[PDB]
């Protein structure tokens, strides 16, 4: 909550960007029509980093570190630019790269629970070029997919993949001979959204049957496949 | 979380001592020999102040009960000064008066719902004879010296301010900010100007001003973004035919046109200039519109189905010069029409009805007096941070309080205009007799505020107090001197507008506080 | 986490204790000497208000069991508010009168299950009763009283709610929201409005006015997205052919679609504006049918399997005039006709009667309104927040209140009522003594309200209770002026839903709560 | 969170209590005969310093009330150094000594604002006379003293300074940066130097040095990145031609080209080097027009219409003697026109005057002296760390006490100047009485800072001052020689800029906080 402090245009994009000193996120904002736009982009501002909501105190009042801040605004083409502190970003202990769990939050998460935002969509940011290796990061990627695939690991290109056909209601078992006949063809599959442990097509056996699909399919084309258990 | 409940006057004693430490630290701010509050920010240097409602907005007190009471009267400042802006301690000291003796009633065991019908009585009464002690406020003296009063007796800010809502006129937009000088400045911006300066420095003709000027140019209205010089190439022909200027103004011109405009203009084929638009949006439409009708331009737009390729000399507007800076365009004399003007002016002057945001509506004022006025901005000069704040601060007041006078008029100052009130409406009475003494409260509190710019003088108050009721017309004590005179020959003039809101506002929230019996709150 | 648990004696009177302090807190809030309570929101400012329901939820004790008391008792002031939206703290005395009377009687001894059956039969009995006293209230003067009382003795909202339910008639709808100005205002709706603009401002005819007006237009209720102007040529060649506007109600135009039409509207060839369709979702297609009902048009659908390019002017409906501004449409006197209308009514009569939720039925009333009444808004003037959150919450009281003398009936106010029953049951008995004695406390606990509202005034209570018993008829005593007189005369009237509603939800919660033997808890 | 609040005599003292902790932490290192103090820091070794305002950056209490008093006087602090330099400990005393005798003189009932009005009067008419007071300060030795005095009386640093001044001229730049020896060194730089080297080590033809040496070279100034050998293969041809050597400064040269010079200047076809643009963005594009301008060269730019294969020899500039390093490039009298150089010189000059950022205008100013005057660099000499941010500090005030001295002359130091024109000033008055003691408050807290000069000596002060007073003219006491005698001879000389500064903002600052009645800010 709160626009004072948080309304903080004088920070330059240049040495926010250029000079790392924040992450940078863009959104196409619109409040609630009666609400002041730079207000609510602020007001959006508090609720992407610190939320500080009716008060803050630490013993002896005030918070004013956390802030992520509007840097830009502009209200009649929708633009609400908020340049967030890296240390929002928690360091994970696996690899000192920041926890996601953060950003989301700050941004199109328990930040959007804001509710004078009718809608904040993020059209863009930017990470800082140095800790930008130290965002949380995807150690592994579609390169990594092209070296375990045997593919050089620049353009190795297309990972083929599907939903498997007729999406739901499969059973795992033909779910596995759907995912080993596409694996007679293509490289990748993933689980459908529903077939988590839902009783139709739980993980466990599915995930089971699946993998043996495909070694079978990568035994029958002598080529490596992927699946994508829906851990969710 | 569990509540605490209190009855009665176990309750009502809370509430008072909580609404007199706040009117207490307010009331030192008051009059001309009153003194300044400093307030506490941990963020840097602490910020001096006399600013009654600046004060009032930071008091809240610890005990709960306590604190009540403060949170209370802090809507009545705040209201003041959003209002009219300046007026917020007497507003306050008005409604700490009446507290006190409402309370005083109600112990005497009056109903308090009929002292309230008794205060709201003897208000709506005092409003209408305030209008009939008005006088209008209408020169350059008047007006300088209810600047000169707001600015606690700064000449020098009273003057200046006489000087910009002259030079602007009345639809003319006011602003002060910090300046850099040991001494204030006035400018005044005249026709239309717009923050958006050149888009290369190729344009600049006169190195030494830094600057663009052009004479007699053709400006183009782009309503979008200039992609190809493909669009243009027949203006630019028309345009070199004719052999004038022209002022590029769109939403954007992309490097490959632009740079082809750039080559063109320094080779000296054709001698022309390119602007972004100012705003965004809606407004940036608006303003298209409003910029293509003072200069009699078209607005080219697809909506409307025009094309940059079927753009003619007749669709631009004229100007008789324009200059443009790093950051700055200006356009002098456009070649529009006073009726359209006139039209499209009772256009957004009708907005401005319709404008319930009151930020919105100043930048439709802004737009207007950019079409028929000027815009001025005051500089502050001061050496330091904490007097520029501090001197900031009173030059605000000076803006606010002088526009309040010219709409409404003025009344003597030193509140002898709501004393005299006072002694009029003695014969006023009520249905019954809790409602006369409800009456009453009002006739006597109304004496605080002159009470209270007297005290900080350590004069005593009474004594003057007695001999002012004993004056007629505008006889009345002056604190700065410290004698009677009267106070329109000795221009100590308050607007009317500010001392009518004063007094509405602080009965309101007063006529509820003397009717509370309960009060819920949390364990502390 | 464990509990801790009592028995017995110890159990109930720590019960009665909590009972006692939510009871305190609302009482003193009760007759036309009420007091003001203030509620503590830390979020923003506190509330001050005289609403009993307001101050029963934010009530909750840090002892456990005193919690259970007030936790309790609550339950009455929540269901009479949503019954009947008045007579809350009326309820909540009833509830309290009953469990002091009814433990009591458990303390001599007597089994508490007779008690509640002797309590049941009574207000069973009760309600027959009033029954026969209510009397037909029918006329404006009748409903304004109700009002001014329920309103706590101001007339104007009396008066202005006399007017509202006169304009818009028995199927209209009212509704109260705040205002800017210190008087309040009645606005009157006629005919069917819904809260859409023009598309574009090129649509807009009379620029000053900032709306668009055509006459006799067609009106065109596309249910979908218009497109491809392609789409359109065969209807608008139609129009065009008759020239007469037409007015588009589609889901969207998009703007290819749009901008022809700004097109040719620019240059007058056919005079054509465009509104999105009211609402969303399912609404919206039976809001569509309503208007093509209203207007005798057609709703175009694929799912019926009809086409633009096949619809025709015996498919577009008409009305003699529409009107549309940046944010509003209209539709006067629509080409529909009473019959069809009429039965379209039925099936929302049918709807509504099948309306499980109040917002449906809210949403099911607008519609009908729209299409066989209108929609009046009240807008609240007040100087200040805390006096406008006030106000508003006293001219709802009124609105429901009137709201239900019109379907019940009137009987005198001031609990008289309640006395001239009390003496009626008096020859009542039951099947056993313990039964009698539940009768004896119901019929003693009807004297309450009374005692309480002159309590608050600080006269005897006794004295008038003896005095009204004394009396015969509506014969009673007005706390407003201290005198007795008959009520009706005095047009100080109760709706006969709000007390027969106050009893049998008080009886309900204090027949149960003087049952309680155990209490089970966990430990502070 | 729950504020805290003080009236009166209690917050006021709380407040002077504050000002003096913060007064006394920075009185101490005043003078000659001061000492140092040492300041702590969390992660690394405590820094030594002499310098006042670096101390008082670092105060801050316990006590809030306490803290508010020193926050508020560490900005007249901070202030006075950055407009000014030298002069913190001075502007720390003044206003530490007009605030206890103002807070003194309020205790006797005067009104505050008087005391201000006279306060801001006294400084107003002080100013004047130390105009008139100032003297011309042109030759070597006088500003070898200004220097001597800063520095602390080491000579060395006078000299040197002296010295630097004197070979880079008035435009010129001066800095100071760590050295590595004992000794104090002076490097001069001369002609353009930029901070970039080549682009590879083959092209070094003097590995004697590590160095590329060409003469009378052409010299090409590519805009962009050189990518295509066929960009350059026309140029490379007429080079070749020539026979004469090229330096290429472009955005980059890729690996293709760079190689293929290196090889064809391995082999020995072209003479060549290339060496990176210096900086980026609008910057690069300046410094490159300055460095064509200079050498009469032509940015090679798209922005023009030019293309790589169509520049010329004509186009390229020339340059008497070009070097590169590993880092740096020098560049040897450019052929460029005085009056074209003249005039470039003028446009930055220019905008030297409208550079309202200071850093942008070191930035300007470092472009005007490496186009026109000398750029040097002071290497301070210590033995070791904690030594050298010591010495660092004192070097740094000769530079600022130099540059003011320059501008705006002169005045007998050790406080004399504020001593004689504390004796001119004794016949001025006021409006009131009140502000003959604010006049007077003044004039008697200028003798301040001459009287801790001698206290810090443990020489009895007010025998000194008296005798100070008994002379005339630049007479004065030499604490470092425990004599009288004239300031001018023995050349303890302070720049007028910093002494009037040291006194406008003590009194601004002061003239505020002596008014204040009441602070509010959190409970501990
Ligand atoms: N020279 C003076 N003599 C007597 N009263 C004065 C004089 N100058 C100003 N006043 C009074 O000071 C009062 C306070 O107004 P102001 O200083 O603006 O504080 P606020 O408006 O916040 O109460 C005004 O009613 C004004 O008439
Ligand atoms: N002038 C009056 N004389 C006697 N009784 C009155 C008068 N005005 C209101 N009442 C009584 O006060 C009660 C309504 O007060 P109210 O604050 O609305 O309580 P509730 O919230 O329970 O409705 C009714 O019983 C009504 O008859
Ligand atoms: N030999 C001296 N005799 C008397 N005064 C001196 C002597 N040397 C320096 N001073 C004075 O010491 C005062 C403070 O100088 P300095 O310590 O540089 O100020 P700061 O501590 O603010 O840098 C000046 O008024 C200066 O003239
Ligand atoms: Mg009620
Ligand atoms: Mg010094």
């Amino acid at each position: 909550d709160q626009s004072s402090r948080y309304v903080n245009l004088a920070l330059k994009e240049e040495d926010l960007i250029a000079g790392g000193e924040h992450v940078l996120c863009a959104y196409i904002m619109k409040p609630k029509a009666g609400y002041g736009y730079v207000a609510t982009a602020a007001h959006f501002a508090a609720e992407s980093s610190t939320g500080t909501n009716v008060e803050v105190c630490t013993t002896d009042d005030f918070t004013r570190g956390v802030d992520a801040l509007v840097y830009e605004v502009d209200e009649a083409r929708e633009l609400t630019k908020i340049a967030y502190p890296v240390a929002l970003f928690d360091r994970n202990i696996t690899d000192g790269k920041a926890m996601i769990a953060s950003f989301l939050t700050l941004t199109m998460g328990n930040n959007q629970g804001m509710g004078d935002v009718e809608y904040a969509k993020m059209h863009d940011f930017y990470v800082p070029e140095a800790y930008r290796a130290l965002f949380d990061g995807p150690s592994v990627n579609i390169s990594a997919l092209w070296k375990v695939l045997g593919r050089p690991e620049v353009d190795g290109g297309l990972v083929v993949g599907t939903i498997i056909k007729p999406k739901l209601g499969l059973r795992p078992k033909p779910f596995a001979e759907a995912c080993h006949a596409f694996w007679l063809g293509g490289d990748f599959i993933k689980n459908d959204e529903p077939q988590g442990n839902q009783p139709f097509a739980p993980l466990r056996d599915t995930i089971a049957l699946v993998a043996d699909a495909m070694r079978r399919a990568q035994d029958e084309t002598g080529e490596a496949k992927l699946f994508s258990a829906n851990i969710t | 979380a569990a509540k605490d409940v209190k009855f009665g006057n176990d309750a009502r004693v809370k509430m008072l001592r909580g609404v007199n430490v706040l009117a207490d630290a307010v009331k030192v701010t008051l009059g001309p020999k009153g003194r300044n509050v400093v307030l506490d920010k941990s963020f840097g240097a602490p910020t001096i102040t006399k600013d009654g409602v600046s004060v009032a907005r930071e008091i809240e007190l610890e005990d709960k009960f306590e604190n009540m009471g403060a949170q209370m009267v802090k809507e009545v400042a705040s209201k003041a000064n959003d209002a009219a802006g300046d007026g917020t301690t007497t507003a306050t000291v008005l409604a700490q008066a009446i507290i006190t003796e409402g309370l005083k009633a109600v112990a005497a065991g009056m109903n308090p719902m009929d002292l309230k019908r008794g205060i709201d009585k003897a208000v709506t009464a005092a409003v209408e004879e305030l209008k009939a002690l008005s006088v209008p406020c209408s020169d350059s003296k008047a007006i300088a010296q209810v600047g000169t009063i707001s600015a606690n007796s700064d000449e020098t800010v009273g003057k200046l301010i006489a000087e910009a809502m002259d030079k602007v006129g009345k639809e003319g937009v006011i602003t002060v900010e910090d300046g850099t000088g040991l001494q204030d400045e006035l400018d005044v911006v005249e026709g239309m100007q717009f923050d958006r300066g050149y888009l290369s420095p190729y344009f600049i003709n006169k190195p030494e001003t830094g600057a663009v000027e052009l004479e007699s140019p053709f400006i183009l209205l782009a309503d979008k973004k200039i992609s190809n010089i493909r669009e243009m190439l027949p203006v630019l022909e028309a345009v070199a035919k004719a052999g004038k200027p022209l002022l590029i103004i769109a939403e954007d011109v992309e490097g490959e046109a632009l740079a082809t405009l750039v080559v063109n203009t320094m080779r000296g084929i054709v001698k022309v200039a390119a602007v972004k638009a100012p705003g965004f949006g809606d407004r940036r439409k608006a303003m298209l519109q409003d910029i293509a009708t003072l200069t009699g331009g078209t607005v080219i737009s697809e909506e409307i189905g025009m094309e940059l390729e079927k753009a003619t000399l007749e669709d631009l507007g004229q100007a008789k010069r324009v200059v443009i800076n790093k950051d700055t365009t200006t356009i002098i004399d456009g070649v529009g029409e006073e009726a359209a003007i006139q039209g499209r002016v009772a256009q957004i002057r009708q907005q401005i009805e319709e404008a319930t945001s009151d930020y919105d509506r100043e930048k439709l004022q802004e737009r207007v007096a950019k079409l028929a006025g000027g815009v001025a901005v005051i500089k502050v000069g001061a050496a330091t941070e904490v007097e520029m704040k501090e001197k900031k601060a009173r030059v605000e007041d000076a803006l606010h309080a002088t526009r309040a006078a010219v709409e409404e008029g003025v009344v003597a100052g030193g509140g002898v205009a709501l004393i005299r009130v006072a002694s009029k409406l003695a014969d006023l009475r009520g249905q019954n007799e809790d409602q006369n003494v409800g009456i009453k409260v009002a006739l006597r509190a109304m004496e605080a505020p002159l009470r209270q710019i007297v005290l900080n003088c350590g004069e005593e108050p009474s004594v003057v107090a007695n001999t002012v009721k004993g004056g007629d017309g505008n006889y009345g004590y002056n604190a700065a001197t410290e004698e009677y005179g009267n106070m329109i020959d000795m221009g100590i003039l308050d607007p009317t507008k500010v001392t009518r809101s004063a007094l509405q506002y602080a009965a309101s929230v007063a006529g509820l506080m003397i009717t509370t019996e309960c009060m819920v709150t949390d364990l502390p």
